């Protein structure tokens, strides 16, 4: 009734969603081989948002999964849930990006853009009625931030209705992984508030943190900081997939939370984590997981929230809970520290309540958040650009492609004025 | 018991150490293998 | 070299694993101190071609009898892919 | 169907393509016949008997060491046509390089190559090996620089080289075909990385205890290097590379393309069972002036843009928190308009021993591709040696007898002079 069309870039995006789309199988009872054998009946309710119906009961996703190189799309194929992801939703190319933009913004990946288009302006006018979008994908990259921003830009052009959200995967500002890193993030950001409504910035040296002194594992891999960020996802829309107390959908948090067409850069988070050993011992109630999600240190990018005051503040729960002792908790938290506030909106906290908790857990939540101390993600690549505009340090690559200097000399006037914004409020 | 005894000893039990667990590990769930079929709204 | 480091695979009585560090000389030698000269040398069947070139009744020889003999029994073409005989052909048996 | 073609040149290609061909045989499962008993696709191609032959060009005018690989065991396994012979030498010379031996044998390598990419379906560059110092590589290969970038074009382009040697050095006249090699390669180029063959003599002595090595005892290591580069197309992992990944996060300019290599884990075999190979180790090892590939020190110049590609369990989060402490020290300099600085790329596969092999058997292998200013120290005594002999008209000789003049001469110095004078104002701080 109110489907999801997923897009994926890169192959920073294609071990996100292949991560993402496991615990969408395991909350509605998916096998890897196609079927359904969950024992419940609510989660056989509206299995129509992820899971499109085909011959012998089979639910087969609505999944788009596209890169340049198919050195990527082998090994989802080859992953633990092979059969479930479509064979003709693997658009792919011949030559890797290589940390560049114009070669999939425009030349490599531009031509296969209507290839994907073709997917998906099929599928999407296969749903009854779509809610909107969303996006895992690579700035750090040359295909994520290089193709996949056109996909952004060119869907947006053809349905101008629809919510544009994105689970951005934005660069850690201290510990630097690709030396065009000031440039392929610098230029995305560029697009990103003409287009796109819902920001999400992840950092992975903000998520080296969590599962080392929070989670207690010594030896991390991506596939355990991805289940956290494919925990944020699904704990997004958990009240327009299930009954509840107060359902909320991907409109009612793009309406209570951005004030502005430019101030919407959120800042995302998950409640309740303690550590795999020492599990049985807490008590898993109201109070543990509103005293974690209300801190610096279960934050999923690496920005410091103390430094600024936060505009808007989301949230949503899940399972049995009762309401007065959530609604005695969003106001200490507003009476409290009132200086982390503006003072210019009257109410600043939203929640919304589900039914039923994750297979395993009995109170869950997610946190969303606009901040204005966000600036220090952006300030940091901001500066890195022009000290190395000012010195010509890459621009042979970007000049030989098809792209100018007054496509660069704009992409910082633009980052320049979105932080002369946000910078007179906090 | 050197440094992190007792969590790294403990969670063998319960639960190429890289290339297995690739994929990931059970770590946001608990133990116990369903807690579905709640007629509880 | 090329026989002795590739193809030979190296030297054979000598030790597989083991590299003794020695007393006097401050040394690590017995990898080092063998320099391999293990077998036969070189031989890789060059002498046998030029051999039957090199040593020697068809002196009377007309080519017709040389390049024309009588092939072997079991060289004929199976045909595998024609038309069978067994169902008589299409034919116009009306004689007109 | 990601292949890649990469040519071998000289007397030194046919040198280090019997060992760097021969990890390729090992990793996969084949034969030095050519039989089995799908990531070998980009180095073997099926026929319709299990065969498998390469796709790589080795080309030496002097047919004496490349008739040493039809005589062994690698025959049945390479391609009749595929290895290119001559009957004579160039003879330490750039005359007979690049104009009178060169022109015959140029156009039976372009069958080969029209007939090689006209079957690949995903090749993504070209890999070259050549020397400075011969007579071949310094001129048959010059003509194919000249030569592939008009046919293919705007494909990559990378060459892993035998500089020369510093101090010792084996033929006299190098210094000229050394510095005439250089006019030709500065546009017609894109990634240059340097060896040494001095170099590794220092290293195979305070690293392996091994004394007086072969060249086959610095063919192996050099040939782990390479195993280190094509470790993306080739495996699976978590970051991954490719030929466009590396010079896009590697040079910056249009004139200064050239790098350093430097491989991390060389230790004997019987050695690395009492010593911890930690992850800190393994990349503190590469940032020793004791463990560059090249006798240069990098605390005279600056960095500018480096690499790593990681094998075997990398981990990420112990290499995070071991590139973490490399930027902490002020040992290790930099340049201003590169404040990202590094790569990262991943592989599964932990490396594989040869037999009869020095190295031991290391889970662990870090390549590190880096460019520094201080190669511009090392170009001026390879060009303070020029003028040493032009003012006495040297050895000359022989080099108008047989098509160039003496203006080749006169602006392969002035190329240099603002070469160097490039890398003086890009080592200089805003």
């Amino acid at each position: 009734m109110r489907e999801i069309v997923h897009l994926q870039a890169g192959q920073c995006g294609n071990q996100i969603g292949a991560k993402f789309w496991e615990v969408i199988s395991d909350e509605h009872g998916i096998d890897p081989t196609g079927t359904y054998h969950g024992d419940s009946d609510l989660q056989l309710e509206r299995i129509n948002v992820y899971y499109n119906e085909a011959t012998g009961g089979k639910y087969v996703p609505r999944a788009v999964l596209v890169d340049l190189e198919p050195g990527t799309m082998d090994s989802v194929r080859s992953g633990p849930f092979g059969q479930i992801f479509r064979p003709d939703n693997f658009v792919f190319g011949q030559s890797g990006a290589g940390n560049n933009w114009a070669k999939g913004h425009y030349t490599e990946g531009a031509e296969l853009v209507d290839s994907v288009l073709d997917v998906v302006r099929k599928e999407a006018e296969s749903c009854d009625c779509l809610q909107g979008f969303q996006l895992t994908h690579s700035l750090g990259g040359g295909t994520g931030s290089g193709m996949g921003t056109l996909l952004i830009s060119k869907i947006r052009e053809e349905y101008p209705d629809r919510i544009m959200n994105t689970f951005s995967v934005v660069p850690s500002p201290k510990v630097s992984d690709t030396v065009v890193e000031p440039y392929n993030a610098t230029l995305s950001v560029h697009q990103l508030v003409e287009n796109t409504d819902e920001t999400y910035c992840i950092d992975n040296e903000a998520l080296y943190d969590i599962c080392f002194r929070t989670l207690k594992l010594t030896t991390p891999t991506y596939g355990d900081l991805n289940h956290l960020v494919s925990a944020t996802m699904s704990g997004v829309t958990t009240c327009l997939r299930f009954p509840g107390q107060l359902n909320a959908d991907l409109r009612k948090l793009a309406v209570n939370m951005v004030p502005f067409p430019r101030l919407h850069f959120f800042m995302p988070g998950f409640a309740p984590l303690t550590s795999r050993g020492s599990q049985q011992y807490r008590a898993l109630t109201v109070p543990e997981l509103t005293q974690q999600m209300f801190d610096a240190k279960n934050m999923m990018a690496a920005c410091d929230p103390r430094h600024g005051r936060y505009l808007t503040v989301a949230a949503v729960f899940r399972g049995r809970m009762s309401m007065k002792e959530v609604d005695e908790q969003m106001l200490n938290v507003q009476n409290k520290n009132s200086s982390y506030f503006v003072e210019w909106i009257p109410n600043n906290v939203k929640t919304a309540v589900c039914d039923i908790p994750p297979r395993g857990l009995k109170m869950s939540a997610t946190f969303i958040g606009n901040s204005t101390a966000i600036q220090e993600l952006f300030k940091r690549i901001s500066e890195q650009f022009t000290a190395m505009f000012r010195r010509k340090a890459f621009l042979h690559w970007y000049t030989g492609e098809g792209m100018d200097e007054m496509e660069f000399t704009e992409a910082e006037s633009n980052m320049n004025d979105l932080v002369s914004e946000y910078q007179q409020y906090q | 018991l050197l440094y992190n005894w007792e969590e790294e000893r403990a969670t063998n039990q319960l639960d190429s150490e890289s290339y297995f667990f690739r994929h990931g590990h059970q770590g946001l769930l608990t133990t116990q293998p369903q807690s579905p079929m709640s007629s509880s709204t | 070299t090329y026989d002795d480091h590739y193809n030979r695979h190296n030297y054979n009585p000598g030790l597989p694993a083991l590299r003794t560090w020695n007393g006097q000389k401050l040394l690590w030698l017995p990898e080092k101190s063998d320099f391999p000269l293990v077998a036969p040398p070189t031989n890789y069947g060059l002498l046998e071609q030029l051999q039957q070139k090199w040593l020697a009744t068809s002196l009377k020889e007309s080519i017709y009898t040389t390049s024309y003999p009588r092939l072997p029994v079991c060289a004929m073409s199976r045909r595998e892919h024609a038309i069978p005989v067994p169902h008589p052909r299409l034919q116009p048996i009306p004689r007109f | 169907m990601r292949e890649c073609i990469s040519i071998h040149v000289g007397q030194a290609g046919v040198q280090i393509g019997n060992a760097c061909w021969e990890l390729y045989c090992l990793e996969h499962g084949i034969q030095p016949d050519g039989q089995m008993p799908d990531s070998f696709n980009t180095f073997f191609s099926e026929t319709g008997a299990g065969k498998h032959v390469p796709r790589a060009v080795f080309v030496d005018l002097e047919p004496t060491v490349i008739d040493e690989v039809r005589t062994g065991t690698y025959r049945q396994l390479f391609h009749p046509e595929q290895l290119i012979t001559g009957k004579e030498d160039a003879a330490n010379n750039y005359a007979r390089g690049h104009y009178t031996i060169g022109k015959e044998i140029i156009d039976l390598v372009l069958d080969r190559i029209r007939k090689l990419a006209d079957q690949c379906t995903g090749l993504q560059g070209f890999l070259v090996f050549h020397s400075f110092g011969g007579g071949t590589g310094s001129g048959f290969t010059s003509l194919l620089m000249e030569r592939l970038s008009v046919d293919y074009g705007k494909k990559s382009k990378l060459e892993f080289s035998i500089y020369p040697a510093p101090q010792v050095s084996t033929a006299v006249v190098e210094p000229y075909n050394s510095i005439l090699t250089t006019h030709t390669t500065l546009e017609h180029s894109d990634c240059a990385f340097m060896v040494d063959n001095e170099a590794i003599y220092d290293i195979c002595r305070r690293n392996l205890d091994i004394e007086r090595p072969t060249y086959t005892n610095l063919n192996r290591l050099i040939g782990q290097i390479v195993s280190s580069i094509t470790a993306s197309l080739r495996f699976d992992g978590a970051l991954n590379v490719d030929l466009t990944e590396f010079q896009t996060n590697l040079v910056p300019y249009p004139r200064i393309h050239f790098p350093l290599a430097t491989y991390a884990p060389v230790i004997s075999a019987e050695k690395a069972y009492h010593e911890q190979l930690s992850v800190a180790e393994i990349t503190n090892a590469c940032f020793e002036p004791a463990n560059q590939m090249v006798k240069c020190d990098p605390r005279h110049g600056k960095y500018m843009a480096c690499c790593l590609l990681y094998r075997g369990d990398v981990v990420p989060k112990d290499v995070n928190a071991a590139i973490a402490t490399i930027k902490t020290k002020r040992t290790i300099q930099f340049v201003d308009w590169c404040p990202t600085g590094f790569k990262v790329g991943i592989n599964y596969q932990p490396p594989t021993v040869v037999p009869g092999g020095d190295l031991a058997k290391v889970q662990r292998a870090v390549c590190m591709l880096s460019n520094t200013t201080a190669i511009a120290e090392a170009w001026a005594r390879l060009d303070h040696k020029f003028d040493l002999m032009y003012a006495k008209r040297a050895f000359v000789h022989w080099y108008v007898g047989e098509g160039m003049e003496e203006g080749e001469f006169s602006e392969a110095r002035e190329d240099m002079a603002a070469l160097e004078k490039d890398y003086e104002e890009v080592g200089v701080d805003s």
